[PDB]
């Protein structure tokens, strides 16, 4: 009775929900079909019809109809309601205006008609999962169109995102640099809480945790799947020490600005590795805050940890999780900010992360996904920023911007505030006097 | 006569009641339906105060569970001693409390106390002689803080008289389970202060270090710490439910441990605790069970006693045992520790003595202390409070959720008004 | 001895009456055929209030089914208990009411009231000693409203002294079942002030909550509404039809709860309510069937008590139970809720005690409650009808039937009189 | 023995009832022939012979025989009474005064010998249901001849009437204007409750809500008598709370002149979306006070419901009705008029839609047949002035009015009762003083 609406923004939100809704129908017995052989853990996710068929609480929406109709044509054909499977006809194309201005507004009024009904079937909606990147014009534009509505429609509901922010060395577009601050500027004063995540060090991850010389978006989609997957496994399942939405934008956002934490999940093995070591969870503790085991290209040794939130799940007990986390206080290379003494949110739930048929990761009996709020994402700004700097002072690729409903003064508009984010890590890093 | 309303909030309330409503259906010989299956008449003597008789010869408790998420709710309902609870009573929100005190002492949680009330001030009624309401919850929380310390005030007002001992969970030193729990806490003991009449504090680093090297549980889980307070939270209260040789209720024990309104901040314990190996190599005497108590390494508040004195300390007794085996080892840990309690309180040590032990065990104990030795407790707390409010981080979350900068001055500056008098009275002469 | 005519006027009327004697061939042990199959005695002691005892040995309904269209006799005489009827009872016309109160007190109505009326006169010849009629109905339809109000005016004119307690839904707060429902009200209760020596308003929105809320029936039809005016509509005359420690009739229930003649609009309840689950989860006592009925929430009208004062309370109880159990709870409603209750009606709780309980319940309890607070469900209809009479919309469908506007103005001044008179005693000291 | 007959004028008129009558011998067993293998239900529609042969109480009448001899060659031939399939020779062709003066004057007497020997079979004749459209000439002028008739031999009669109201832009005729003005000064003063129909509202309904990309004239006739099916599903059918032809009249016309609600129908959806929603008494009861599914091209919005009519079937269960209907009156989109604080009436029927094979709605547990009289029609009626207003301005087409019986001053006598009539609308709309 705790329902949870989650909505999937461009391609990389539509391919993520592609692992994620695989992953949940695993998680509760339902079929592809929506049915189950032989409970009320789904309600959170999944409406169910009068007979025993389970629906899903989704929204895919792209302005493009390429990656629907492979879940229109998939195996989970017959799980989705073909209602929130939106669809457009030209997509956004890398350009936040078109996402925002001219193809967004367009489908926005469909969109938020399909998230009503959904939210009036919903009788203790809490809040949003907008599963959406930074680079591509659908994930930014349109994104930043809908968490205006729902921000005006809601307000009060915790609107969480899960981007995919894009990596310092890998960029699979060239104007990557001006959807991320034009659709930062926009979500700030609207989301709640946004966990960054990147996609070159999932590459790192694949390659040398799970040994895979050749990894796939397929691949990276299943880790991205396991985060969100032990984020929600509280609302689903009976855990020791529960966790709500609520309670993650509370224990991670100590300023209405910084509401950037970055997900780390830990054990990422292999078959051949499920044996070779035991992973107690003081070891998969130490995975955590191991700076070569994130999922965003950051250095945490170079900033300061504002809050963490380790979301044990599985055979975990808590003695030993206070055994854990006590030794990391005590280091020198995990440092807080002066200002915070208790920088640690736990959560335990009582069920192991499940495999999926094709997966990548060992079936293990424990696992933690660490929600860290650190200083050292700043240095991901700042390289942001030196990107806007150089392509913007040149004026490159802004008239498909203007020429599509948008001022140039607008951009200014964007690294301004963007300015004022970057001092504010700054403001927050330093020590307090007296 | 002398009912007792039980309140859970909180996750961390809900699972320790949970295992309450467990020891207390095997102290009275109650099954999972809820009827009467014991062998002795005693534990139907007094059955009136945790529970209520309903048609069919079914006893229910009268434990009132409230949570801001339905998920609690379910692990409840679906374990085992669930279907003994009332249904009337589960009073849960849908959005959860965020960890968050504003959004549960005010946005969430002041739109479901209303709810609660009106099944507290249902139970009250039908209670002969009222002896007052105990709640579970925790402090670093938001429903167990803000939602729990908000039904603390809505009944203080209805109800002056009666007592209000809270089972508090407060934050461990070393591990921080939540990042905002220096506010959350600093928020709930400036409501602790002003509304019970007493409040046992209970660390989750001291009940690990326990489970650990006391009871050698190399693993325990949260249903292995919940079997120590419930053990401890029946032990309070077992001479109320029983008969004794010295008898005492939550009266005895808050007139005799409160020397001044303020200073009602208890540290709990409990002996004997034995491993299964080395449980044959010890006789159960109370010598034993004296020394046990009265060290450093069984305080299930993490603060160790021999960096304060202790002001008032209760032992409450179970099992057939002699008062003058008694009366000696009170006396003999006065004399051998006798800086470690205050001086100007000659006597400090309150007996009471039970005649029923619990379920497998010959005899027991329980104690109660109170001590200024959890200055450190709120001296650490204090000082992570400062250092995230000096720089104002965390704080949109709870100003935005109606609230100022006041209430968060204030609570701090009640918090070292509490820090100066355990200051004060520990070098009082 | 004291025989009822019940008559059913409406859609409404005819589908709880349907329900109703189900009630009451339950408790008097009669078969669908119309043969008595009870054990006890004491369901033929007064069998003849309700029945006409046929040949074979077989009982008759005392029953009149009047209705203006054809399909709701269908659904009696093909559901269950609908060949027990007697054939020449089901009077009906062909063409429906229309919705319409002109069209069911003057046009179609007026038409069918002489086929009534012969057959309600040949109904009250056989009865020995007539203690008066019942009339089940609603006051937003055209039937129920048109041509049951004609019935009301063409027996008091001709049975001046009897008793007319009608059943009667009133239209509910929130959602509007009918468009002209305002109208309807309102011209009907010109014809129920001074026609009824007593009238019970039910709200729809009422029993929705209490079947959600209270009976957890999240999904409650109608036969699940009419069981629960059923139950109340047998229990106003329980106490007439079995023995009883302090017996009442239907002129106890007008004589104590009437004190001027206009102001005899009563709010039902019932008692006990519990669910499949909760019903082992609580104990039947007569104190807490007393706290059940004296809430809001049990209120079968949508209308709080707390916002008014009860005038006269009527609390007709069944069961075996004990009479100072009933005398202390009585009294207890009116020390604790002294500001709920009228001042200048010292002692204002009527109690009848029954020695019979429903079928399947231990004991029982009904509510009947006289207060000011209905005077909300006439400020209601008042503006409804008077936001819609001020564009004179929807009056020629009434207007050309034979009317009017003064018959609306002086409906709407004689509902403005009564609301005044409930603001009045309300405030009289 | 509540009966009831139906008549069905103009080409638009037998067509719907082609899809009535199929739909009526579906709810009750009725085969074509008119017998039924293996309940004195059919009795509002159906007179039985003296075998097991039930014959409809239609009657059936065209001024042209190519509709008419169809309906005597198709499947429902053995249905019908030979003496009630009336036709004539010339159609009254797109000619109001054809239908009223030359060709109407005619056969006006063959229909009425044969209404009348309906209606003397009749024992317990509540009403009239009249299908007819307002753009053909014998929809429109043999109608406006034959309500003329009826008030003067029945008069209290309920004369229902179920138009088919031209669209704004889709009109398939060009003298539609011409015909609708004229049909509706006649009918005003004798028809009681007349329930509008749009071709264009199912045109969006049939394609969106029902997925079908070329629906026909078959498919738009199906979604009717699924409104005419609900309207008189308590006649037919017992009910948990029954309605009579007099309570729509009663409950939906507060002002004689105002008797011109809009019929909406939901659930509205095909077999694929069977599936994927539960479809409750309150998600199907915010489909119909949805502007999208509504049956009349007008925007509800942009006027104030003066009296609605839900009519509820199949497995519905009154306490969800409330909780369904007392969110409605909280909302702003749907805002009544102010002397109206009771704008509902509810009627609920045990028994679902039945689905016809070869037709393209699904089988659900529960419909509902919204009957809405709002001020919002009051833009129709400007449109189809101002589309008067054109054309008569240059007295175009009136030669073949004139030329067939009538007084080129009787265009002004409809125009200015229609003006009348439109600011009827605007008395009512307005808000009262003090
Ligand atoms: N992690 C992950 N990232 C993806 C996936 N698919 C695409 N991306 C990332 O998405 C970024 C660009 O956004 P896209 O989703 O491709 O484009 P879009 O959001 O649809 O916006 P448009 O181009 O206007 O259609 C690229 O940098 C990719 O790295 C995926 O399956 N998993
Ligand atoms: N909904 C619906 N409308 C129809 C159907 N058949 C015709 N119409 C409409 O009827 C309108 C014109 O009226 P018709 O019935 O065709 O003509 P008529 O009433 O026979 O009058 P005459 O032309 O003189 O014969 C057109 O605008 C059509 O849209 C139908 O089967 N269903
Ligand atoms: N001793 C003990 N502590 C617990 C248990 N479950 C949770 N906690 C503590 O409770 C705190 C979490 O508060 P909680 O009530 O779950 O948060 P809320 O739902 O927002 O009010 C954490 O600091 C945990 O250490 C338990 O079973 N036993
Ligand atoms: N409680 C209850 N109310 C009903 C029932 N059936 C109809 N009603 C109410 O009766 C009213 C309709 O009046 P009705 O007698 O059917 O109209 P009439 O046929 O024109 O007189 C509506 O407001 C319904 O709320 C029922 O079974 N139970
Ligand atoms: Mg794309
Ligand atoms: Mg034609």
């Amino acid at each position: 009775m705790r329902e949870c609406i989650s909505i999937h923004v461009g391609q990389a939100g539509v391919q993520i929900g592609n692992a994620c809704w695989e992953l949940y129908c695993l998680e509760h017995g339902i079929q592809p079909d929506g049915q189950m052989p032989s409970d009320d853990s789904f309600n959170t996710f999944f409406s169910e019809t009068g007979a025993g068929k389970h629906v899903p609480r989704a929204v895919f929406v792209d302005l493009e109809p390429t990656v629907i109709d492979e879940v229109r044509t998939g195996t989970y054909r017959q799980l989705f309601h073909p209602e929130q499977l939106i669809t457009g006809k030209e997509d956004a194309a890398n350009n936040y205006a078109r996402g925002h201005y001219t193809i967004g507004k367009e489908i926005i009024d469909l969109v938020l008609d399909r998230i009503r009904k959904l939210a009036d079937q919903c009788t203790g909606l809490q809040g949003f999962l907008v599963f959406h990147s930074f680079g591509g014009g659908t994930g930014s534009g349109f994104t930043s169109l809908l968490m205006e509505r729902l921000s005006v429609d809601y307000g009060k509901k915790s609107k969480l995102e899960f981007s995919i922010y894009p990596a310092p060395q890998v960029s699979t577009a060239v104007v990557e640099p001006y959807n991320s601050i034009l659709t930062t500027h926009t979500t700030l004063e609207h989301s709640d809480c946004a966990f960054m995540v990147d996609n070159e060090a999932i590459y790192d991850i694949c390659r040398r945790n799970l040994d895979i010389e050749r990894p796939t978006y397929t691949n990276l989609n299943r880790l991205i799947s396991q985060i969100v997957s032990s984020i929600t496994a509280s609302l689903r399942f009976d855990g020791a020490l529960n966790v709500d939405l609520t309670e993650f934008q509370t224990n991670l956002v100590p300023y209405p600005r910084i509401h950037f934490p970055l997900a780390t999940y830990a054990p990422v093995i292999s078959a051949e590795k499920a044996y070779h070591e035991q992973l107690s969870v003081a070891e998969i503790t130490n995975a955590c805050f191991e700076p070569a085991n994130q999922m965003v290209k950051c250095d945490p040794r170079h900033g300061k940890y504002m809050a963490c939130c380790l979301l044990y799940r599985g055979d975990v007990v808590p003695k030993d999780v206070n055994a854990a986390i006590a030794t990391i206080k005590t280091k020198r290379s995990i440092q807080f900010v002066d200002w915070c003494p208790t920088g640690f949110k736990v959560g335990i739930n009582y069920q192991p992360p499940t495999v999926v048929p094709g997966g990548d990761l060992a079936k293990v009996q424990r696992a933690v996904c660490m929600l860290s709020n650190t200083t050292a994402i700043a240095e991901a700004w700042a390289r942001l920023d030196h990107k806007f700097d150089l392509m913007y002072a040149k004026r490159a690729f802004v008239h498909w911007y203007v020429g599509e409903g948008m001022e140039e003064g607008e951009f200014s508009e964007a690294r301004e505030d963007m300015a004022a984010l970057e001092k504010d890590y700054e403001e927050v890093g330093v020590d307090s006097v007296e | 006569m002398r009912e007792i309303v039980h309140i859970q909030a909180g996750q961390c309330g809900n699972q320790i009641g949970a295992k309450f409503w467990e020891v207390i259906s095997d102290e009275h010989g109650i099954d999972p339906t809820g009827s009467y299956h014991g062998d002795s008449d005693l534990q139907l003597e007094r059955i009136n105060v945790y529970y209520n008789e309903a048609a069919g010869n079914k006893y229910v408790p009268r434990a009132i569970l409230v949570d801001l998420e339905p998920g609690t709710m379910d692990s409840v309902r679906s374990g085992p001693f669930g279907q003994i609870f009332r249904p009337d009573n589960f009073v849960f929100g849908q959005s959860g409390a965020g960890n968050n005190w504003a959004k549960g002492h005010y946005t969430e949680g002041a739109e479901l106390v209303d709810s609660v009330l009106d099944v507290v001030r249902k139970e009250s009624e039908s209670c002969d002689c009222l002896q007052g309401f105990q709640l579970t919850h925790s402090l670093g929380g938001g429903t167990g803080s803000g939602m729990g310390t908000l039904l603390i005030s809505k009944i203080r007002e209805e109800y002056p008289d009666r007592i209000m001992n809270t089972f508090s969970v407060v934050p461990s030193p070393k591990v921080s389970d939540t990042v905002v729990e220096p506010y959350n806490a600093t928020l709930s003991v400036h409501q602790l202060v002003e509304n019970t009449d007493e409040t046992y504090c209970i660390d989750n680093e001291a009940l690990y270090d326990i489970c650990f090297r006391t009871l050698k549980l190399t693993t325990p889980t949260y249903g292995d710490l919940n079997h120590l307070v419930s053990a401890t939270m029946s032990g309070v209260t077992t001479c109320l439910r029983f008969p004794g040789q010295l008898n005492a209720d939550l009266r005895k024990l808050a007139v005799n441990m409160v020397p001044f309104p303020r200073l009602h901040f208890f540290m709990p314990g409990f002996a004997p605790l034995t491993s299964r190996g080395s449980q044959q190599y010890r006789a159960l005497t109370v010598p034993e069970l004296t020394q046990q108590m009265f060290d450093a390494k069984n305080m299930m508040a993490a603060c160790d006693p021999r960096h304060g004195r202790y002001l008032t300390v209760a032992a409450v007794f179970r099992g057939r045992m002699s008062m003058k085996e008694v009366d000696e080892q009170m006396l003999n840990v006065q004399n051998k520790n006798s800086s470690y309690f205050v001086e100007w309180i000659p006597n400090n040590v309150k007996t009471a003595v039970c005649d029923i032990p619990p379920r497998g065990l010959k005899m027991s104990a329980t104690f109660i202390g109170n001590s200024t030795a959890i200055q450190e407790l709120f001296k650490r707390i204090s000082e992570q409070f400062t250092a995230m409010f000096r720089r104002k981080a965390f704080l949109h979350w709870y100003t935005g959720e109606g609230m100022d900068e006041m209430e968060f001055t204030e609570a701090e500056s009640n918090m070292n008004d509490l820090v100066s008098e355990y200051q004060q009275y520990q070098d009082a002469t």
